[PDB]
């Protein structure tokens, strides 16, 4: 269809055109190249474009024909591609200006020659490396780019070969290429020393870094490379970060002396070199990093991974040794200048290091003196780069509301353990130099010298992460000066401004000696009271911190605020709630709902039930009053939920329960007993309303703002009930009077919604309700199935993309149903269990992870229930009817292109069903005396053969042989597997591969 | 105003295309669409030097959708890597990713990214996200649903092509 | 039960 | 006891001008 | 219809 | 299709 110059036309579209012409040649290139018989236009272009991109796609319709084909050519053909490719790999090397401005265009080539040999070689071409050797004296571009030759080789070979490969024909290529790797070497070797070309040293040395990830020790150990390496190529600019690349990978290679004496010795002359030739000790790479020329961040990146990876298993080996101390000092020195640098990602890399070192000096406390300087040293680097421990998300949810959120496990709050950690080891081995340090850095903020809000933010941080490390009396004089400081620097600080942050400082540090706290309870009370009156400050994020630090240090002591102190008439508790008007006056809703689930974490440590329900009450008196209104109101005016400001303050109430039922949890139920009848009615109301609208006006009225008041209303009611019963310790009271009017009242509103009014919530408030008590409700569990399972079906069987919420909750309701009640299954007529079993099988389908887990799950669940029940009518009936259906069904995701996530599941999946029939479980002929093994196999090969017709039938019997054999392996049955899945995406596996796990 | 070619490569559902569109639409897209082959996005920034432009390619993860594959690679300049760090897989091929873009593109600057991290469990942990180091990459957690380090990508490519660590977007 | 919210 | 030190918090005001 | 219809109280 | 055998 397409002549070479017109090809040429539609690459130089695509690649240098824009718009819509861009995107109709892309579909253009996208279907030739897809072509099955495109690769005899291959050549063509290659002989006679005039455009380089074009080559680079010929190439591509090249390696397609030889990973997946290349067996069924003639042994001509691939002789004419195997010279045609050498050919034009030699021609660009030789024209000088192509092998400067076209790397990309080698590469390419060099990579689908690399393809020819893990085809061909050695077998079949036993004379390519000594071919190759003596063509790089040839040319000195051409011994250039063998170099990248064997680096690719090696890669292909031992880097990316796992799944790639059938582990046989990986093995065979790893012990061909270590065979010949001896002339390999001498190549390499003989480059090194004798090389004068920086281009060719630098490809020299990145084929060695490959290699050194599997050769054998006594290359780099019984040879003199190591030496050559760290002597001659550190001194050169152009090879230093490629060389410092292959020490790191072998200083990641005993009872050897001599190997020790090595491993000493390179890194000897590597920091020598570095000092003589590069930098010395003292240099600031802090701002050398920041001027940034050329690759030098790349050189010191690789310089901190050199040292970090080396000391960090030979740092013992320095120790032993008082004549290498200068060398174990100075290597540590510039470490500490790598710490300096502002560069989050290197400076993990250092402090992964600086853990595993004072780790060490704390249990080794002997060694501790020679490392003094440094640790002091380290002291201060980690305090001035102290990250914050805690992050806030601020979100728009679907309905509008902008919503704060904490940030969990993030890498920022995981640095910061780190560096809490590496401290508090630090404070131990020197409290009075810990204690200086900071004290001094605190005193550098209130001369001004080194005040920002960084600064004093960053130093607050250090300080806060050492809580219990100094013993309790120097803690307590340490905390009191930072607290007198602080407070001082705040009137000195003029504007509103700097006197909040240092403000803010100082709720956090308090909030972090929870022990400094307790022991005083005047001072407790003190610090709550300012938080209060912080709670009427309008300045930007002092409310948040108020509410933050509140609730951060009830937390920690709770117990303090439910006791009556001495000097006091009553728990601070009732102090607080019989205020809570006042205090609260000024907040946003949300930070009110904080304050109210502050309360509800003191309130439940209350241990008298009476007094506790008491204290519950008198919290949620003033929302139980605007409750009890509106209830009153909803009785006199039928159209009472039009209003939008009713609908925010019912919004605002149910808001509040949420809050204090997280905190209280089992002991929230008298609260939620108070209004759960009324609540389960409004919520019908609500949800009647939203569905009524969008049937009426469509999809366009989910974005109106009254919808999305009332969907609010509807989402925290069944965020209320979700949270109780996920935490409730009485199953009794859930079941007898929580779960059926809950049911009624969700279930059938659901199922009488339109489509698009459905909320996926719904399901899972159902899927709590199932987990926790889904073991005692059977019949509740029916009625879910019965009224949301097909209509929610209905939604999410069309396609794959369509509402994909309620898709993934739905089969995470299915996968607990099945787990907790499967008895529901048992009860219900065939051909709504046949729709069970579709839409697991649609589970299977899918191309997304979040759905495909639990689909497999579920049917690895229900094997193991069905299995469960022995010699029984049910089981035998389903092992007839869907037995075979899910062993087609996983095979066919197992060797689907886009399923590969749920690859060990689906091994298991199907271990467990050939166990069914291997370990003769199945009492019952699956067939309409034949044994059910041979009827397995025979239905296995004969699928097989028939979905993958290129198969060869010795390679089809050798491959159900080994799995039939292995399926109580794991690891062995899943690499047969991978083996198989290799094997039909090219033609002429060799069939001897599945014998892989028996020699 | 310079325009630079910059590549977005990473397993299927990572939310390569729902990082870029929310970066051109401001909408955060719910649905799982995945792309074939590739889709190319003028996405221009504001800087305190003026306008930079990037040409986006953002190529299919899915490997029935893949077309030219490591043919889009061809005159990038950048690149962003993308996993989920829900999904411990998209990790695990990142180096396979990389592999393919610095063989066509031997010494650009690149992200990477690990999308996601809005989401409860999280299941790629921080202290197990090392592949960047011995690569020199950069890394980024990211959240193009909930807005963290949202711009944090771009920026540091920015810096990196225009040569000027002083580069804000305004 | 105690309201009559309903459904206008 | 940390009288003084809990008196010198209370005291705490952002909004003064004696910077 | 398959599951049969529910039964609300 | 959502109830078909995928083979
Ligand atoms: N929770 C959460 N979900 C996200 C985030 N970013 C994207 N997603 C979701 O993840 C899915 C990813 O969608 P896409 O952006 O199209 O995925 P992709 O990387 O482009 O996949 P391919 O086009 O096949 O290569 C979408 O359903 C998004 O809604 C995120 O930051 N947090
Ligand atoms: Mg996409």
């Amino acid at each position: 269809d397409l002549d070479i110059a017109l090809l040429d036309q539609v690459v130089s579209t695509f690649y240098q055109g824009s718009g819509v012409q861009q995107k109709q040649a892309q579909e253009i290139l996208t279907k030739f190249q897809d072509n099955p018989d495109a690769w005899q236009k291959a050549d063509q272009i290659l002989q006679f474009s005039t455009n380089p991109q074009s080559k680079f796609i010929a190439l591509s319709i090249l390696d397609k024909l030889i990973t997946r084909k290349w067996k069924l050519l003639p042994n001509d053909h691939r002789i004419g591609i195997r010279n045609f490719v050498v050919g034009m790999i030699i021609s660009m090397c030789q024209d000088d200006e192509v092998f400067k401005t076209q790397k990309n265009l080698i590469n390419k080539s060099d990579l689908t020659l690399v393809q020819i040999l893990k085809q061909e070689w050695p077998q079949n071409w036993p004379e390519f490396i000594p071919e190759l050797i003596g063509s790089s004296s040839s040319s000195v571009n051409v011994c250039e780019n063998n170099m990248i030759v064997l680096k690719l080789l090696s890669e292909e070979v031992f880097d990316f070969s796992a799944e790639q490969m059938t582990q046989a024909k990986a093995l065979h290529l790893k012990n061909s290429m270590s065979k010949e790797f001896e002339q390999i070497f001498k190549l390499c070797f003989q480059v090194l020393e004798q090389g004068s070309s920086s281009s060719l040293i630098v490809a020299t040395l990145e084929s060695l870094l490959r290699y050194l990830h599997w050769i054998p020790y006594r290359y780099i150990y019984e040879t003199n490379i190591l030496e050559l390496l760290s002597t001659k190529f550190m001194t050169s600019p152009d090879t230093r970060a490629i060389t410092l690349k292959c020490l790191t990978e072998v200083s990641n290679l005993q009872d050897n002396d001599l190997i020790k004496r090595q491993t000493v010795l390179f890194f000897q002359n590597t920091l020598q070199q570095i000092a003589t030739s590069v930098m010395p000790v003292t240099a600031d790479l802090k701002a050398t990093y920041a001027n940034a020329n050329g690759n030098d961040q790349s050189f010191l990146q690789d310089l901190a991974m050199f040292l970090t990876t080396y000391l960090a298993r030979n740092r013992a080996l320095l120790e032993s040794d008082e004549s290498l101390r200068e060398l174990l000092l100075n290597a540590h020195q510039y470490l500490i200048q790598l710490s300096k640098i502002e560069e989050r990602e290197l400076f993990k890399t250092t402090l992964d290091y600086w853990h595993n070192l004072v780790a060490d000096l704390f249990y080794e406390p002997l060694k501790k003196h020679i490392y003094e300087e440094i640790c002091s040293q380290l002291r201060l680097v980690i305090i001035e780069n102290m990250v914050r421990p805690e992050e806030v998300l601020v979100v728009e949810n679907d309905e509008g509301e902008i919503v704060r959120e904490f940030v969990k496990e993030s890498d920022t709050i995981q640095l910061y353990k780190s560096e809490r950690e590496v401290l508090v080891y630090l404070t131990h081995l020197n409290v009075i130099d810990t204690e200086e340090i900071m004290i001094s850095k605190l005193a550098r903020q209130i001369d001004g010298s080194e005040w920002s809000w960084h600064n004093i933010n960053t130093l607050s941080w250090a300080i806060g992460s050492i809580s219990g490390t100094m013993s309790e009396d120097t803690e307590k004089r340490f905390v009191v000066t930072v607290i007198k400081d602080l407070l001082d620097l705040t009137v000195k600080k003029r504007g509103k401004d700097n006197k909040a942050v240092v403000a803010s400082d100082i709720m956090y540090v308090v909030g972090q000696y929870p022990r400094f706290l307790k022991a005083h309870w005047n001072f407790l009370r003190t610090v709550i009271l300012k938080l209060f009156e912080f709670m009427h400050e309008t300045h930007e994020g002092v409310q948040d911190m108020a509410c933050d630090t509140f609730i951060k240090i009830v937390q920690k002591c709770k117990y303090h605020f439910v006791i009556q102190q001495p000097r006091e008439s009553e728990p601070f508790i009732q102090t607080i709630i019989r205020d809570i008007q006042k205090t609260t006056a000024d907040l946003q809703p949300q930070q009110v709902h904080t304050f109210y689930k502050a309360c509800g974490i003191i309130i439940s440590e209350e241990r008298s039930v009476a007094e506790r329900n008491r204290l519950l009450s008198d919290l949620m008196q003033l929302p139980n009053m605007a409750w009890d209104t509106i209830v009153e109101q909803s009785t006199a005016n039928p159209t009472l939920l039009l209003d939008s400001e009713t609908v925010k303050i019912i919004a605002n109430i149910i808001k509040t329960n949420v809050a204090v039922c997280t905190s209280m949890g089992a002991d929230f139920y008298p609260q939620l007993g108070h209004i759960y009848y009324n609540m389960l009615q409004l919520y019908r109301a609500v949800s009647s309303m939203i569905s009524a609208q969008v049937a009426a006006e469509g999809l366009i009225a989910t974005k109106t703002p009254k919808v999305r008041g009332l969907r609010t209303i509807k989402k925290e009611i069944l965020k209320l009930v979700e949270t109780y019963i996920s935490k409730a310790r009485n199953l009794d009271d859930v079941v007898k009077v929580l779960v059926e009017p809950l049911l009624n009242a969700v279930l059938e509103d659901y199922m009488n919604n339109v489509p698009d009014a459905r909320d996926a919530e719904v399901l899972n408030c159902m899927t709590t309700v199932v987990e926790k008590v889904g073991h005692m409700i059977p019949q509740g569990v029916i009625l879910i199935l019965q009224s949301v399972f097909e209509c929610t079906l209905d939604m999410i069987n069309k396609d794959f993309t369509e509402y994909p919420e309620h898709r993934v909750e739905f089969y995470k309701l299915l996968k607990v149903i099945n787990e907790k009640s499967f008895a529901a299954f048992l009860e219900l007529p065939p051909a709504a269990f046949k729709l069970f079993v579709d839409a697991i099988c649609w589970a299977f389908k899918h191309n997304n992870r979040d759905v495909e887990v639990n689909g497999l799950q579920i049917a690895l669940d229900l094997v193991k229930n069905i299995e469960r029940m022995g010699n029984v009518p049910f089981a035998n009936e389903f092992h007839k009817n869907y037995f075979f259906i899910f062993v087609s069904e996983t095979f066919f995701v197992l060797t689907d292109s886009d399923h590969k996530s749920g690859f060990s599941k689906q091994a298991l999946l199907l271990m467990k069903l050939i166990s069914l029939v291997y370990d003769n479980k199945i009492s019952v002929p699956l067939y309409q005396g034949t044994s059910n093994q041979v009827y397995l196999s025979q239905y296995l090969a004969n699928m097989l053969s028939n979905a993958f017709p290129h198969l060869t039938s010795e390679q089809i019997a050798s491959f159900l042989s080994a799995l039939t054999k292995q399926y109580k392996d794991l690891v062995v049955f899943k690499g047969t597997l991978r083996d198989f899945l290799v094997q039909i995406k090219e033609v002429g596996g060799d069939p001897t591969d599945y014998l892989f796990a028996e020699d | 105003v310079p325009t630079f070619k910059l590549v977005l490569v990473g397993d299927g559902g990572t939310g390569k295309t729902t990082f870029v569109k929310r970066h051109l639409t401001g909408e955060f897209e719910k649905k799982y669409i995945a792309t074939i082959g590739v889709e190319v996005h003028p996405l221009s920034f504001y800087t305190n030097f003026g306008e930079i432009k990037f040409d986006v390619w953002d190529t299919a993860g899915l490997e029935k959708f893949g077309g030219l594959r490591d043919g889009y690679y061809i005159n990038a300049q950048c690149a962003i890597i993308m996993f989920d760090v829900t999904s411990r897989i998209t990790y695990k091929n990142v180096p396979n990713w990389h592999r393919d873009l610095v063989r066509v593109c031997e010494n650009i600057p690149i992200v990477l990214c690990g999308n996601k991290v809005d989401v409860k469990e999280r299941k790629v942990k921080a202290k197990t996200i090392t592949f960047h180091r011995k690569k020199n990459l950069q890394y980024y957690d990211i959240s193009a649903k909930s807005n963290y380090n949202f711009e944090k990508p771009f920026l540091w490519l920015a810096r990196k092509l225009a040569g000027n660590p002083q580069l804000e977007f305004v | 039960t105690t309201s009559a919210f309903g459904a206008p | 006891n940390l009288n003084e030190l809990a008196l010198k918090l209370a005291g705490l005001d952002i909004n003064k001008t004696e910077g």
